[PDB]
RNA sequence: AGUAGUAACAAGAGGUAUACCUCUCUGCU
């Protein structure tokens, strides 16, 4: 016999045991080295889809920009960026017609949220580029450095603490032709062109630990001055996208399965004996490199129509900043020699003015193709978006295309509906014959080609309605299996005893709530977490036969106290947890079981040692880095 | 009221962020804000060319072709330890005054093997100085017997520095000093060379699903069960742990956990010496008496790790009884000595066999040691497959399908392909096979596996959509085939998984005639 | 990585930074041969490094104080406990916000009346 | 040599000066 697990699919459907085709227990792939090859590949691939635009030299930054929209219509199935803008304004007007009062209510609540936002709301979130250092930093440090450098020069409008005043300071700071920045010493002086290029810079790294890609890719982090406008625009688009029923974002958990079952219940309700219904499961190819920011400017100027003009300007800043962006090309390259047996490192700013006899064939071709885009070590990137920035406006545009296909609007022999999330879409098409379904697919695909949305012909497939997949939510006949998120390691997080205990139990609880964790898997996760906990803090049970540095005093504490079921795990007591009591912290679960001398020795405030938990002597503070 | 206006510099920026036929930002705002459409989309869709359409080609799995497997040399082993070939020296219920310290247990297991002959080479490393491997084993055998303490650190000899590769990294200069060498070039960035699928990895996955006579994984206690869903969960979990514990995949889990834990502790504690690390697992018998098994030694190198991908080299020396001269393509990386003789007194005969030692120079990183410390997730994930299928049968029957799913003492599930046809086993064989699949997905994990699984899931779902009479169809199937087939280069697990998909596709062809 | 940092920091002898007034209550040596504090300090802040045997020593042989305000200080956690333990369960019906991991699953559900 | 895979690790930052030196205890039955 030769063992084959895929033969399991001969007995069950594939939708039941699809969790065997997810190899998420080994290490995900990482990238060793520079992200310069990937970022130059992104720039070259972006300027090769919008090739028939118009090249205009930018007046201020001096960089060569490219304008794809209102351009020639495509004539193949390769991805193109030529989005006609009257079609974009038409789809936004139709989305306004189908939902009365939507854009006004979203804009009204955004204006309500603008005048009561403090500047420390920028401190939240992930890392951020810092142009005073040319380095990624935390958001709080980059914000503090930007406020300090603005305070040295004559820009102090953010003294009131608000955020719109800090954006006023940001816009006013482009006046200064004499920006002096203390660099590592000597305080160097930026000119106006250098500061204006440094403000519009995205810092590009390689995305590590991603699942489902053989070859790596590049992602980018925005600057500090462009974080606030992006936050306000994403707030408006978030307030819109929560009210379109065809938007998969930003909800999740059990409030996403209801959307799939709702659109299947709607679109397959009143089907006659002839009313065929098909379903396309589809991914979009090149979702980043084809949505132009000027299309987003037309969208945020059509959405905010009739609003006060300060609102239109404040929300229109972010596409204007994004259509002039540059890209920092990373950390150079590494050269070697095996005769003299030595290696060297070259930086990114030498790429435009080096001899090309040191590179291979393909990288020399890449430098020759990117050489005419260099501005002070950065490459101009006017066409195309980069990943992660505008995640809800793209969903708004896709929902507009899905809202084109109503019966009252089309008046054809086909109609459609469905869901769109980020760059993942599920489209349900009803018609009378199969050729009507084919013509409806053609109308959808050709309409998507007019706004930059490119359906991937390789990774999409169509069948009859009942089984499909939307962002790794697998729907079969009314049953949704969720495999969107990775099954996390249920180990300790590394704070202390009590903090890691409470964090682990609440993590298993929220995974049972959100990501469909079964009860038996939850019990085995409790077992694995307590096993790794008792190893990590050297706090195994009292009656054990092991030996560590704590087993002497743990042994004495076990033998001396009487009600042995009342000690905590870090005192070598028994694990009390099960499925019904994951939300209770450990000190409260064993309160009535503790003998009062042990409890009084535990929760004394006078000890020198000192998640929603109690405070005991186990809540100590670890050794800092020396 | 609120106020926001542009400065002149940002205004000259904003006049260049428009559609190309405009010239002023306020003019484009006035065009957008007073736009009344007149069916522009119909004019564009009548004006766009007719090559731009999503044509449907209908899917038929009785006509599609098999996935291609590449050509080259046979694929060789790349695991950190020997999987089905390793031999273990055992101590039953140890009490030797160290009692858990790994070097004391390694000495206690080494003293139960007499028959140390003079070590000679029987399979050479192809690109190595094999006398350095022989002298590394002789130096380790000398330095074990003279240890006084809890840790052994080796003397920095010449052959040990070659075997760990010290001094092989070239020097790092400034660019302005050496920019005038004719030999200077970029680091080599070729794609990997393709490899033909060999015949041993199917044997490894065969033997990694069979029961053994030990009880490997020992879980903790749980609280007092009260709720009925806790009783259902306890039923499912206790059947699974009763059926999955004694398999070899649990032994590989425990061995990988112990090796990577000891490697990370010696890397972050003593990051200067050549620290000898032993390979220990601890198990019980079916009678309950403890047992300590030793598999081999690992000599660490220097570990100045600052990134998450910086590599520490090590030398792994593992005992075995498999003569490597019968499958010699499997061991291109190794260097195999012959170090002893062992007496097998079994129920049939009473013979002697030579005991070999497999020596190789491997390397690992910090993220690989971290993810190898957490191989116990395999024991989770397979359960979350099997239990999930139970829920997948509870939503089309609307009852607790727990009990008529584990009390099915009958060969029901297909799991194999013999030369007689497709073979069926019980549900416990499925649990052991899914645990072995998760373990081998964690040992041989690479990027090609991610690409292959993520691109073959659509072929599985298309075949499933065909078999439910849902009439599937695709738009570009050759691109899907090429996107799968580019991710099959040289990993043995990816080549074996593509062979498994080819056999599944031929089986579902033969199902419907 | 903070988890790996905790794992290699607990392997060393002195991982816990205790306050500098620990020397007036608990001695240096153990009854079993372990050291409970050195005379080191932390990174700039004068807190003397200890071993976890000091924590277990305090838990088994510390100064007993009075703890009666904890049913009122951390009252919401004991409220969770009492609403769990005084509530009775029900059947598994195949087809509040706190226990939604317990009484509302992927396919099944469970009747659960709370305490009272 | 070896890990690995579209580019890297195979020690690096320094002092006197091509040789030395400061910094950057490990027990999962
Ligand atoms: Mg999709």
């Amino acid at each position: 016999m030769d063992v084959n697990p895929m033969l399991i699919f001969l007995k069950v459907p594939v939708q039941n045991a699809i969790s065997t085709t997810f190899p998420y227990t080994g290490d995900p792939p990482y990238s060793h080295g520079t992200g310069t090859g990937y970022t130059m590949d992104t720039v070259i691939r972006t300027h090769d889809y919008s090739s028939r635009g118009i090249w205009k030299t930018n007046s201020e930054t001096g960089a060569q920009q490219l304008n794809p929209i209102d351009g020639p219509l495509p004539e193949d199935n390769e991805p193109s960026g030529y989005a006609q803008t009257d079609c974009v304004l038409e789809l936004i007007e139709g989305l306004d017609r189908s939902h009365p009062g939507l854009f006004e209510t979203a804009c009204q609540e955004t204006i309500d949220a603008i005048q009561q936002t403090r500047v420390d709301k920028l401190t939240q979130g992930r890392q951020t580029y810092d142009w005073t250092l040319n380095r990624n930093q935390p958001a709080a440090t980059a914000l503090a450095n930007t406020i300090e450098v603005f305070r040295k020069n004559g820009y102090k409008l953010n003294e009131s603490g608000r955020l719109i005043d800090f954006l006023k300071d940001v816009l006013l700071s482009f006046e200064n032709d004499s920006m002096e920045v203390t660099t590592h010493k000597k305080r160097v002086k930026l000119t106006k062109k250098n500061y204006l290029i440094r403000a519009l810079t995205l810092n590009t790294m390689t995305k590590d630990a991603e699942r489902g890609k053989l070859k790596r890719r590049a992602i980018a982090t925005p600057g500090m001055q462009i974080r606030g406008f992006v936050y306000f625009v994403e707030l408006l688009a978030r307030n819109i996208c929560e009210r379109l029923e065809q938007s998969g974002l930003p909800v999740g958990g059990n409030e996403k399965k209801a959307k799939l079952a709702n659109v299947i219940k709607k679109m397959m309700a009143k089907s006659t004996d002839e009313e065929l219904s098909y379903t396309i499961t589809g991914d979009n190819t090149k979702w980043n490199e084809n949505q132009n920011p000027r299309i987003f400017l037309a969208m945020v100027l059509r959405i905010t129509a009739g609003q006060p003009e300060w609102f239109r300007d404040l929300l229109a800043v972010a596409p204007i900043m994004f259509s002039n962006k540059v890209a920092r090309l990373g950390r150079g390259y590494m050269f070697e020699s095996k005769s003299m047996h030595l290696r060297t490192q070259i930086s990114a700013e030498n790429l435009s003015d080096i001899n090309l006899r040191y590179f291979n064939e393909d990288t020399k071709k890449k430098i020759e193709k990117i050489r005419h885009l260099m501005v002070e070590g950065t490459a101009s990137l006017s066409p195309g978006m980069m990943m992660g920035m505008f995640n809800m406006l793209s969903t708004v545009l896709g929902v507009s295309v899905l809202n084109l296909g109503q019966r009252e609007i089309l008046k054809r022999t086909y109609w459609w509906d469905g869901l769109q999330s980020s760059d993942d879409f599920a489209l349900i098409i009803n018609g009378h014959f199969k050729e009507d379904i084919q013509q409806g697919v053609n109308h959808f695909y050709r309409t998507c080609k007019l706004v930059g949305i490119n359906m991937s012909q390789k990774k999409s497939y169509i069948n009859k309605t009942g089984t499909f997949e939307f962002t790794s939510f697998f729907y079969r006949y009314g049953f949704v299996a969720n495999f969107s998120m990775e099954l996390p390691s249920f180990g300790v997080a590394g704070n202390n005893e009590s903090a890691d205990m409470s964090i682990g139990t609440t993590v298993i609880k929220t995974n049972m709530i959100n990501n469909d964790l079964g009860p038996a898997t939850a019990q085995m996760a409790i077992q694995l977490f307590i096993k790794d906990y008792r190893y990590t803090y050297r706090c195994h049970r009292g009656d054990t036969n092991l030996e560590t540095r704590r087993t002497k005093s743990i042994k004495r504490l076990w033998t001396e106290t009487i009600s042995k079921a009342g000690l905590l795990v870090a005192d070598g007591g028994p694990n009390p947890y099960n499925l019904r009591n994951l939300h209770i912290p450990e000190v409260c679960l064993k309160w009535s079981l503790m003998d009062p001398d042990y409890r009084g020795r535990l929760c004394n405030p006078n000890n020198p040692f000192v998640y929603d938990a109690v405070a005991t002597t186990h809540s100590w503070t670890p050794k800092r880095n020396r | 009221e609120e106020e926001f206006s542009y400065p002149p510099t940002f205004q000259r920026l904003a006049n260049q962020s428009l559609p190309p036929s405009f010239k002023d930002y306020h003019q484009f705002k006035a065009y957008v804000s007073s736009f009344k459409a007149n069916g522009n989309i119909e004019a564009k869709l009548g004006a766009m060319s007719e090559k731009v359409n999503a044509q449907i080609e209908s899917f038929d799995p009785r006509t599609i072709r098999e996935l291609e497997l590449p050509e080259g040399k046979f694929c060789t082993q790349r695991s950190k330890f020997l999987l089905m070939d390793a031999m273990k020296l055992s101590v039953l219920n140890p009490a030797h005054e160290g009692e858990g310290i790994p070097m004391k247990d390694a000495k206690a297991c080494l003293d139960t093997f007499w028959g140390w002959k003079k070590a000679t080479i029987i399979k050479k490393h192809e690109k190595g100085v094999n006398t350095n491997y022989l002298m590394i084993w002789e130096q380790l055998l000398e330095s074990i017997k003279e240890m006084e303490g809890k840790f052994l650190n080796l003397k920095k000899t010449n052959h040990l520095k070659w075997g760990l590769g010290e001094g092989q990294a070239p020097e790092k200069m400034d660019f302005e000093d050496c920019k005038e060498v004719p030999d200077l070039f970029q680091y080599k960035s070729e794609p990997p060379e393709k490899r033909k699928l060999a015949s041993w990895i199917q044997s490894e996955f065969n033997k990694a699903s069979e029961l053994t006579n030990s009880n490997w994984i020992e879980f903790d206690e749980l609280g007092n069960d009260v709720a009925p869903i806790e009783h259902i969960a306890s039923r499912r979990r206790n059947f699974f742990t009763a059926e999955v514990s004694q398999c070899r995949a649990s032994e590989y889990i425990m061995k990988a956990v112990y090796i990577n834990t000891a490697l990370l502790n010696s890397s972050c504690t003593a990051m200067e010496e050549y620290q000898v690390i032993p390979i220990i697992t601890k198990c019980r018998d079916t009678s309950g008496q403890r047992r300590t098994n030793l598999y081999g030694f690992i000599i660490k190198g220097r570990s100045h790790l600052r990134n998450d991908t910086d590599v520490v080299n090590f030398i792994s020396l593992e005992f075995s009884l498999t003569d490597p001269r019968n499958e010699i393509h499997k061991w291109e990386k190794y260097c195999v000595l012959e170090i002893g003789d062992m007496e097998i007194r079994t129920s049939i005969s009473t013979i002697m066999k030579p005991v070999y030692l497999y020596v190789r120079t491997n390397g690992t990183s910090k993220i690989k040691m971290k993810w190898g410390m957490e191989m116990r997730r395999c024991l989770l994930q397979s359960l979350q497959q099997v239990e999930s299928m139970i829920e997948a049968e509870s939503a089309v029957k609307e009852k607790d399908m727990t009990e008529p799913f584990f009390r099915n003492r009958e060969n029901d599930w297909p799991i194999g392909e013999s030369p007689q046809g497709i073979e069926k086993g019980t549900i416990g064989k499925v649990c052991r096979v899914l645990l072995a699949k998760s373990v081998f997905n964690s040992i041989y994990a690479s990027a090609q596996l991610e690409g292959f699984s993520a691109e073959s899931r659509k072929l599985l779902l298309l075949i499933q959509a065909f078999r439910d009479n849902l009439d599937p169809g695709t738009f570009d199937l050759k691109g899907l085939y090429e996107a799968i087939e580019e991710c099959i280069i040289n990993d043995p697990w990816v080549l074996l998984n593509a062979s498994w998909f080819n056999s599944f596709l031929k089986a579902v062809q033969l199902s419907m005639g | 990585n903070p988890a790996l940092r905790m794992k290699w920091m607990m392997a060393m002898k002195y991982p816990i930074s205790a306050s500098s007034r620990i020397r007036e209550m608990i001695p240096e040596k153990d009854e079993d041969g372990n050291t409970l504090w050195t005379n080191t300090k932390d990174a700039g802040s004068n807190r003397v490094l200890v071993s976890p045997n000091a924590v277990t020593w305090w838990n088994r042989a510390g100064p007993v104080s009075d703890v009666v305000h904890y049913p009122r200080v951390y009252k919401m956690y004991f409220d969770r406990l009492e609403r769990l333990t005084h509530g009775t369960f029900g059947p598994v019906k195949f087809y509040y916000v706190e226990v939604l991991h317990l009484t509302q699953g992927t396919c099944w559900e469970q009747q659960y009346t709370p305490g009272g």
